[PDB]
C-alpha cells in the first residue's frame, strides 16, 4: 500500500496471530519425538537413498523455512548444540509454550513491556533457585561402573533395545586414553565402518584404523617415512591410437621400456632420499605391483578422501601430484606402522603415543549402510554427554520430577509481590508443564491424570511416570535408586536460550517490510 | 493534461498523514525495534530515523521526496531527523482544515512565520549556560545510550566513551573524529569492552614464542621486496630460456642476503644489547631461515601489513617511509614504550603504547557473532557524535518534552500582536507542537489527555520545566533528574519543519508530462 | 443480527450533517423562499421552518425522527423551530470529533449540561428591562414582518396589528387569540387590507335597495321553519294520497301566516317608526311576497346565515337563541349601533359597528386570486404571536448575533472551575455558538471570518453588545437601531438543543427486529 508490494502480510494485526502461528506449526511438527518411542521419519532431499531417522537435529538440518520468526530458533539451537552435547527440542517447546501462554495475555489487552520484565523476573528467580535440588554426584572417574551407568542412561533415550554393551565400549575407549580432569579432547577418537558381521562381535583398539589392504611386504621399521599423494599412479605418459587394428611393436616396446625406466628412477629417487613406503590414490598395475613386489615397498589399494584429509590435519604433510621427482618435503612424526588381520581384512596400526594425546578408533560393524549412522549418533552424543569439564557433574533428577517443583515454586513465590507483574509469572510457571504432558502422550495413554498423580503424591521431587505399562496410569516411581539422571549445566543453558529466544521474538514485533534494490 | 480542482492538496495531506502514521512507535527509549529482511535473506536489527528512511522501499512518489529531503538535512546536526514527521503532519492537517473551512495559504504562512519567529525568540530568551565537567557530559551519554541500546550495558560504554574523549581533549580548537578508530572482533560473550591508549596490528610473526618484554623499540616503516615469493620471475612476461630466469633468481637471493646483511649491520651498530629492540614492518613475506637469524640477535619483523596500520603508524610517530634498508639517519624511526602480544583466536594481535604523543584511542568491542555488533557500533559513534555536539557550546537546555509546553503558553497567552488572520495561523502552530507528550504518553502505556491536563495544571501553578515520567506518569521537573538535551538541534529542526510546511500549500496543479 | 461496532454512531453524525446541510438557506431575511408540489400540481410557496418540516417527504427515519421531536417542541413559544439545527449539528460534529480523538460520552455530557447551566446563567444576568409602549411592539412588527414577507407592504400590516392589540388589550389578565377572526376575499389588487370594528356577515337579502342607514337596530336570532321549501313534506316518508300532503302544506302556510302576523305585530308594539329598525337572522330561505310586505313597515330579514356568524352575534351582543316568534321579553334583543351594506362581487357583505363592548376585530385581507394569500396569512398570524410573546414579559435582549459572541466569551475566558475534562466540552459547546454569525455573513453576500475577526476585535476594544450589519458587513450596536427579541425562546431553544445532544451519544448498537 505504501511500503510492501504485496509480498508480505505484515502490519499493525499480525503481532498476536502470524508472528505465534508460524512457531506454533513449526513446533507441532517436533512433539512426536522427545523420548524413548519408535517415532522414525523418512528424509529424502539430494542422496535418493530413503533413509528414517529419529532424532531432529537431521529433521531440522533439512527443512528450508523461509520465516524470520522460524529462523531466529534455529540460531539459537545450533548455539545450544555447539555449546554442551545434548539439548534442542527443550528450547523449542519452551518457547512455543510461553509464546502460546502470551497469546492471550497479548489477546487480553497487556503491554509487551510488562511480559518481558515479568518474564525476566521469573527467569531470575528460576536461575537462582536452581542451585538446589543436587542429589547425587560423581563420586571417581576412574572406576568403570560409575560411568557405564550415566552412559547406559544416555544411550537410552535414543535405541532403547541395545544400550548395554555400546555404553561399556565407549566406557573402555573412554578411560583408556585420559579422563575429565586435566585435559581431554574430543576429536581424537574416529568411528570406522566395516560390512561384515552384526553389531554382536564389535571390539576395541587403540591407534589409527583403516581398511586398505597390502599387496606388497611387511614393513615394521621404524625408517619408512609416510608421502602421501594425490594420484601418483595417474598417467604421466598419455598413448594414443595410430590405425585401427595395431601398430608396430617396436614403437609400442620403445614407449614400454621408456615407461617403466621412468618409474623405476621414479620409485628409486623416492626411496633413496629417506622414504621407504609411499601412498598412493590411483589405479595399479602389473609392473608397479611388480616393482613394489621387487623393491620392498608397502603398496595400498583403497583410496578416499577422508582417509587423505585425516592424514593431512593429523601429520601435517602435503600432496605433491606432480610428474618429475620432487624433493622430500613430507617428514612427520610416525614411525611404528604394523599390520593386522581382522575379519580377514588387513588394516593398518599406528604407534606413536607417548603418555599424551593418545587417540583411539572403536571398532563398529553391521548389516548395511543405513544402520551404523544411528549408532555412531549415539556413539558421539554419549563422548559428548561424558566431557563436562568438572569433577562433580551434580547431576539432578531429570525427565520432569526437577520441572514440576520449579513450577511449584514459581507459582509460591509469584503469590506475593503485588502489581500487575503476576500474570507473567503464573505463565512462565504454568509453562513449565509441557515435558511430562508430551511425555505422556508420545505413550499410549492421556496426561491430565498423569499430571494429577504427580500433583496429589508429595512435593519430594524424586518421581515421574515410567515407560512400562504398569507405570503409565499410577506413575509413582523413585528414580534416583534407578539411574535417570540430568546434566545440570545443559538444562540451565537451554532455560537461558529459550528466555533469550522468546526475548527477541517479543521484542521484535511490529512491521516487516522489505529493502530497496 | 487539463486539470483545475484542489485534488492535490488532498492527496498531499493523505500521503503526509499516511507517512505520519507509518512512522510513530519508534519514538522515546521504550520504543517496538523493527527488522528489514529482502537481499538473499538478511536479517537486520534497526531502531534509528535515518538509517531506515534510507533503506526502505516507498511506493509514493511524495513520500520518497519528503524522505530524501529529510534525510539530506541530517549532515548538520548529530541526530535530527527523528521526531520531526509527526509536526510536519500535523500542520498540513491544519491547514488543510483551515482550508477547507475558508481561507487563503498566504496568511496561514505568514502566521506560521511569526509563529516560528516567536519560538525562536522564546528560545533565545530561555536558555542557560552551564559549567561543562564530567556529570553533565556521563548523564548526556547515558540518556543518549538509552535512547538507542537497552538499560543493561549503558555504563561500560558511556565510561569508555568519557575517557577517550578526555584523553583526546586536552587542546582549545574544536577536536575531531577522525584520530578514533572503531575495530570490532568474535567472541563468544556480549559484553565485552576494552579502550587502547596504542595502536593495534592485525598481523604479527610466522614463527612466535621468542620475546614479548621489550620496553624501548624503534620502529622503521619502509617497502623494499624483501621476500616476496620463492617462484621465478623476470619482467612479467614468461620466456623460454632457464638460464636468464634461475641467474635472475639468483641475483634477487644475493641482493635478498644483501639486504639482511645491512639490516643485521644496522640493529647491531643502532643498539647492541637486548633492552633496545627494533621491530620492522613489511608488507611482503619473510622466509623463516633469515627470520631465525634476525632473531637470534634480537629484531622482530612483521609480514603481511596493511596500508591503514602503516598510515596510522607513520601519523602517529612521524617517519620517513622510503625504499632502501641502507645505513641512514634514525630520525625517522619511531619510538614505542611498550609492546603486548594478544593471543586469541586464529591471528596473534600486536598492541603498541607509552609512545610519544598519545593521540591515537581504540575502542575495541566484541560481540556474540551477528548483527547486533553493527547496531552497537551505530550506538556508540551516536553516543560520541551527541557528546561532541554537547561539548562545542556551553548552553544546554533541558529536555523531556518542558519546551513545547511553554512555547505553546506564550504563543497562544502573550499574543505579540492583536490580528485574527495571525491568530488562525498562530493557533493553528502552536496546537502541533503538543505532539511529543502525547505520543510519549501513549507509548509508555497509560493515557493521552489526562497527563496532558495534568502537566497543564502543574505548570499554571508552579510555573517551572515539568516533564514527563515515563515510571508513574505523574508530572516531574525534568532539570533535577538528569535529562538534557542540545541547543542548535531545536533550532534546526523548527527551520527544517518551517521550511517542509511552507513549501508545500504552494502546489496548484500537478500534470502528466517529462520525458527524462 | 449481531453487531458490535461504532457505525451507528458514524451514521447518525452523517444523518445530522446531512439535515444541517439541506435546511440552512432559510436563516436571515434576506434568505431564498421554497416551492413544493406533488398533488394534482398545486403550486405552494413557503420559507417557514416548521411548515417545511411538516410537509416534507424524507427518506431517512432518523432524520424523520428528529424533525418530528423538534416538531413537537413548536407549540410552547411562537417560533422557534428554526436556527436550531445548525447547532445541534455542530455539536454533534464536535462530539464525533472527540470520540475519533479518544475520549468518553460521559464527560462530553458533563461538560455540556455545565456549559447549558453557565449559558443560562449568563443569560439570566444579563437580561435588561423595557417600558413597553407604542414604538418597541411597532419595531417588533416589522421586524417580524421582514423576517417573513417581503420589504415592501411591511409597513401597512404593522399599524394594523398594534391598533387591533390596542383595541384588545385594555385589561389586567392575558389577552386571548380566539376573539380575532381573519377574514379572506378576492379582488384584483394586491395592498389591500382593512381593520373593522364590527362583525361581518356575508350573506344580505334577495330583494336589496331599500334602506341602509339604520342606526340604533334590534337584532334577535332563532331557528324557526319561516321558509325552508315550497315543496310538499311529510315525515321523511313519501305516501301514495294527495290530500294529506296538500292540507298538511296548508296548515304549514298557515303557521307561517301567523308567524309573520306575530313578528309584524311585535315590531309594530316595539317601534312604530323609521329610526328603530329591527334585523332578524335566519338559516332559511324568505319567501319575496313576504319579504315586501315586511321591508314596507321597516325590518330587514336575512336568509341563509352560517353557524358561526350567529355564534359571534350571540357571544359578542348576547341573546338567547329560542325557537319561537312570540312577544317575549326584549331582553334577549341585542343592540346596533352602525349597519352598512358593501356591495362588491356576486354576493354583499353586512358590516355591523357601534355595538355594547367592541370585542371583535376583523382584519380584512385582499389577493391576486393565487395562493400567497395563505403566505401573508401566515406571516400576520407569526406577527401578532411575537407580539403577544413580546407583551406578556417586560425584560427584552437585544439580538443581531449580539448575545452569542458574549456567552462564548464568558464561557471561553472567565472559566467556572479549573478542569480540563470539563474544558474539553466547554470549548466544544462554546465552538459551536458562533454558526450563526458566520451563517448570517455567508448569506448576505460577504466573508465569514473577516468580519467574524471585526466583531470580535469590536467587542474586546468597546465591550457593548455588537451586532450583524446586513448592508455593509461592518460592525454596529443592535441596542440603538430597532432589532430586537424575545426572553423564553432562547431558553426554549437551549434547552431543545441540550436534550437533542444529550439523548445521542448514548446509543449503543442498533439492531434488526420488531414485527408492530
Ligand atoms: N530411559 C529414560 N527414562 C526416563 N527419561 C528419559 C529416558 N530417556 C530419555 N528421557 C528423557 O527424555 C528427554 C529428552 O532426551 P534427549 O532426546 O536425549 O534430549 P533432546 O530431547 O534435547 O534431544 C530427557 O530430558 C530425558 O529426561
Ligand atoms: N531519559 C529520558 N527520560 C525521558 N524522556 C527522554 C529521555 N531521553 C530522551 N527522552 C525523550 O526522547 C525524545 C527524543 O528521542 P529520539 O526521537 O529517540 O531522539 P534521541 O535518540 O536523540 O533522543 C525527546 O523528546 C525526549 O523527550
Ligand atoms: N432587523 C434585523 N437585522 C438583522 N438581523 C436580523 C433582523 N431580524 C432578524 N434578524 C436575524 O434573524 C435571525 C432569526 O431569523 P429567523 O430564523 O427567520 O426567525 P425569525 O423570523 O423569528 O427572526 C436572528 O438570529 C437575527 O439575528
Amino acid at each position: 500500500m505504501l511500503k510492501e508490494g504485496a509480498k508480505h502480510f505484515s502490519g499493525l494485526e499480525e503481532a498476536v496471530y502470524r508472528n505465534i502461528q508460524a512457531c506454533k506449526e513449526l513446533a507441532q511438527t517436533t512433539r512426536t519425538a522427545y523420548g524413548p518411542n519408535g517415532m522414525n521419519k523418512m528424509v529424502i532431499n539430494h542422496l535418493e537413498k530413503l533413509f528414517v531417522t529419529n532424532d531432529a537435529a537431521t529433521i531440522l538440518r533439512e527443512l528450508e523455512v523461509q520465516h524470520p520468526a522460524a529462523k531466529m530458533i534455529v540460531m539459537a539451537s545450533h548455539m545450544q548444540e555447539q555449546e554442551v552435547g545434548d539439548g534442542t527440542n527443550f528450547v523449542l517447546v519452551f518457547a512455543g509454550a510461553l509464546l502460546e501462554l502470551a497469546e492471550e495475555l497479548l489477546r487480553i489487552g497487556l503491554s509487551v513491556s510488562e511480559v518481558i520484565e515479568g518474564y525476566e523476573i521469573a527467569c531470575r528467580k528460576a536461575h537462582e533457585i536452581l542451585p538446589n535440588l543436587v542429589c547425587c554426584s560423581a563420586k571417581n572417574l576412574r572406576d568403570i561402573d560409575e560411568v557405564s551407568s550415566l552412559l547406559r542412561t544416555s544411550i537410552m533415550s535414543k535405541q532403547y533395545g541395545n544400550e548395554v554393551f555400546l555404553a561399556k565400549l565407549i566406557a573402555q575407549a573412554c578411560v583408556s586414553i585420559f579422563p575429565d580432569s586435566g585435559h581431554f579432547n574430543v576429536d581424537n577418537i574416529r568411528v570406522c565402518k566395516i560390512l561384515g558381521s552384526g553389531i554382536s562381535s564389535s571390539s576395541v583398539l587403540h591407534g589409527m584404523v583403516f581398511k586398505k589392504e597390502t599387496e606388497g611386504d611387511v614393513t615394521s621399521v621404524k625408517d619408512a617415512k609416510i608421502a602421501v599423494y594425490s594420484c601418483p599412479f595417474d598417467g604421466m605418459i598419455t598413448e594414443t591410437k595410430g590405425t585401427v587394428l595395431i601398430k608396430t611393436a617396436e614403437e609400442l616396446m620403445n614407449f614400454s621400456k621408456g615407461e617403466e625406466n621412468l618409474m623405476d628412477a621414479q620409485v628409486k629417487a623416492i626411496a633413496d632420499t629417506g622414504a621407504n613406503v609411499v601412498v598412493t590414490g590411483g589405479k595399479v598395475a602389473d609392473m608397479a605391483l611388480h616393482y613394489a613386489n621387487k623393491y620392498n615397498i608397502m603398496l595400498v589399494r583403497l583410496n578416499s578422501k577422508w582417509d587423505l584429509r585425516r592424514l593431512c590435519k593429523t601429520v601435517g604433510a602435503t600432496a605433491l601430484p606432480r610428474l618429475t621427482p620432487p624433493v622430500l618435503e613430507e617428514m612427520g612424526h610416525c614411525d611404528s606402522v604394523y599390520l593386522s588381520e581382522v575379519g580377514d581384512t588387513q588394516v593398518v596400526v599406528f604407534k606413536h603415543e607417548k603418555e599424551d594425546g593418545a587417540i583411539s578408533t572403536i571398532v563398529l560393524r553391521g548389516s548395511t549402510d543405513n544402520l551404523m549412522d544411528d549408532i555412531e549418533r549415539a556413539v558421539d552424543d554419549g563422548v559428548n554427554t561424558f566431557k563436562v569439564l568438572t569433577r562433580d557433574k551434580r547431576l539432578v533428577p531429570g525427565g520432569g520430577a526437577t520441572e514440576i517443583e520449579l513450577a511449584k515454586q514459581i507459582t509460591s513465590y509469584g503469590e506475593t509481590c503485588p502489581g500487575l507483574e503476576q500474570y507473567a509469572i503464573k505463565k512462565f510457571a504454568e509453562a513449565f508443564e509441557a515435558i511430562p504432558r508430551a511425555l505422556a502422550e508420545n505413550s499410549g495413554v492421556k496426561a491430565n491424570e498423569v499430571i494429577s498423580k504427580l500433583y496429589a503424591v508429595h512435593q519430594e521431587g524424586n518421581k515421574n511416570v515410567g515407560l512400562d505399562i504398569e507405570a503409565e496410569v499410577p506413575a509413582v516411581k523413585d528414580m534416583l535408586e534407578a539411574g535417570i539422571l540430568d546434566t545440570y549445566l545443559g538444562k540451565y543453558w537451554a532455560i537461558k536460550l529459550a528466555t533469550n529466544a522468546a526475548v527477541t521474538v517479543l521484542r521484535v514485533d511490529q512491521i516487516i517490510m522489505a529493502k530497496p534494490a | 493534461e487539463v486539470a483545475r480542482a484542489q485534488a492535490a492538496l488532498a492527496v498531499n495531506i493523505s500521503a503526509a498523514r499516511g507517512l505520519q502514521d507509518v512512522l510513530r512507535t519508534n519514538l522515546g527509549p521504550k520504543g517496538t525495534m523493527k527488522m528489514l529482511v529482502s537481499g538473499a535473506g538478511d536479517i537486520k536489527l534497526t531502531k534509528d530515523g535515518n538509517v531506515l528512511l534510507h533503506e526502505m522501499q516507498i511506493q509514493h512518489p511524495t513520500a520518497s521526496l519528503i524522505a530524501k529531503v529529510a534525510t539530506a538535512q541530517d549532515d548538520i546536526t548529530g541526530d535530527g531527523t527523528t521526531s520531526n514527521v509527526l509536526i510536519i503532519g500535523e500542520l498540513l492537517k491544519q491547514a488543510d482544515l483551515y482550508i477547507s473551512e475558508g481561507l487563503h495559504p498566504r496568511i496561514i504562512t505568514e502566521g506560521f512565520e511569526a509563529a516560528k519567529e516567536k519560538a525562536l525568540q522564546f528560545l533565545e530568551e530561555v536558555k542557560v549556560s552551564r559549567e561543562m565537567d564530567r556529570e553533565t557530559l556521563i548523564d548526556v551519554a547515558r540518556t543518549s545510550l538509552r535512547t538507542k541500546v537497552h538499560a543493561e550495558l549503558a555504563d561500560v560504554l558511556t565510561e569508555a566513551v568519557v575517557d577517550s574523549i578526555l584523553a583526546i581533549k586536552k587542546q582549545d580548537e574544536p577536536i575531531d573524529l577522525f584520530m578514533i578508530e572503531i575495530m570490532e572482533m568474535k567472541h563468544k560473550s556480549e559484553t565485552d569492552t576494552s579502550l587502547i591508549r596504542g595502536l593495534v596490528l592485525d598481523h604479527g610473526a610466522r614463527h612466535p614464542d621468542m620475546k614479548k618484554r621489550v620496553e624501548d623499540a624503534y620502529i622503521l616503516t619502509c617497502n623494499v621486496s624483501l621476500e616476496y615469493e620463492k617462484t621465478e620471475v623476470n619482467s612479467g612476461f614468461f620466456y623460454k630460456s632457464a638460464e636468464e630466469r634461475e641467474k635472475l633468481v639468483k641475483a634477487e637471493r644475493k641482493f635478498i642476503e644483501d639486504r639482511v646483511k645491512k639490516i643485521i649491520e644496522l640493529k647491531r651498530k643502532v643498539c647492541g644489547d637486548s633492552d633496545k629492540g627494533f621491530v620492522v614492518i613489511n608488507q611482503k613475506g619473510i622466509d623463516p631461515f633469515s627470520l631465525d637469524a634476525l632473531s637470534k640477535e634480537g629484531i622482530v619483523a612483521l609480514r603481511r601489513a596493511k596500508r591503514r596500520n602503516m598510515e596510522r603508524l607513520t601519523l602517529a610517530c612521524g617517519g620517513v617511509a622510503l625504499n632502501s634498508f641502507d645505513d641512514l639517519s634514525p630520525d625517522c624511526l619511531g619510538h614505542a614504550g611498550l609492546v603486548y602480544e594478544y593471543t586469541l583466536g586464529e591471528e596473534k594481535f600486536t598492541f603498541i603504547e607509552k609512545c610519544n604523543n598519545p593521540r591515537s584511542v581504540t575502542l575495541l568491542i566484541k560481540g556474540p557473532n551477528k548483527h547486533t555488533l553493527t547496531q552497537i557500533k551505530d550506538a556508540v559513534r551516536d553516543g560520541l557524535r551527541a557528546v561532541k555536539n554537547a561539548i562545542d557550546d556551553g548552553c544546554v537546555v533541558p529536555g523531556a518534552g518542558a519546551v513545547e509546553v511553554a512555547m505553546a503558553e506564550a504563543l497562544i497567552k502573550h499574543k505579540p500582536s492583536v490580528k485574527g488572520r495571525a491568530q488562525l495561523g498562530v493557533q493553528a502552530f502552536a496546537d502541533a507542537l503538543l505532539i511529543i507528550p502525547k505520543v510519549l504518553a501513549q507509548n509508555s502505556g497509560f493515557d493521552l489527555q489526562e497527563t496532558l491536563v495534568k502537566i497543564q495544571a502543574e505548570h499554571s501553578e508552579s510555573g517551572q520545566l515539568v516533564g514527563v515520567d515515563l515510571n508513574t506518569g505523574e508530572p516531574m521537573v525534568a532539570a533535577e533528574v538528569g535529562v538534557w538535551d542540545n541547543y542548535c538541534v531545536k533550532k534546526q529542526l523548527l527551520h527544517s519543519c518551517t521550511v517542509i510546511a511552507t513549501n508545500i500549500l504552494l502546489v496548484d496543479e500537478i500534470m502528466r508530462a517529462g520525458m527524462s
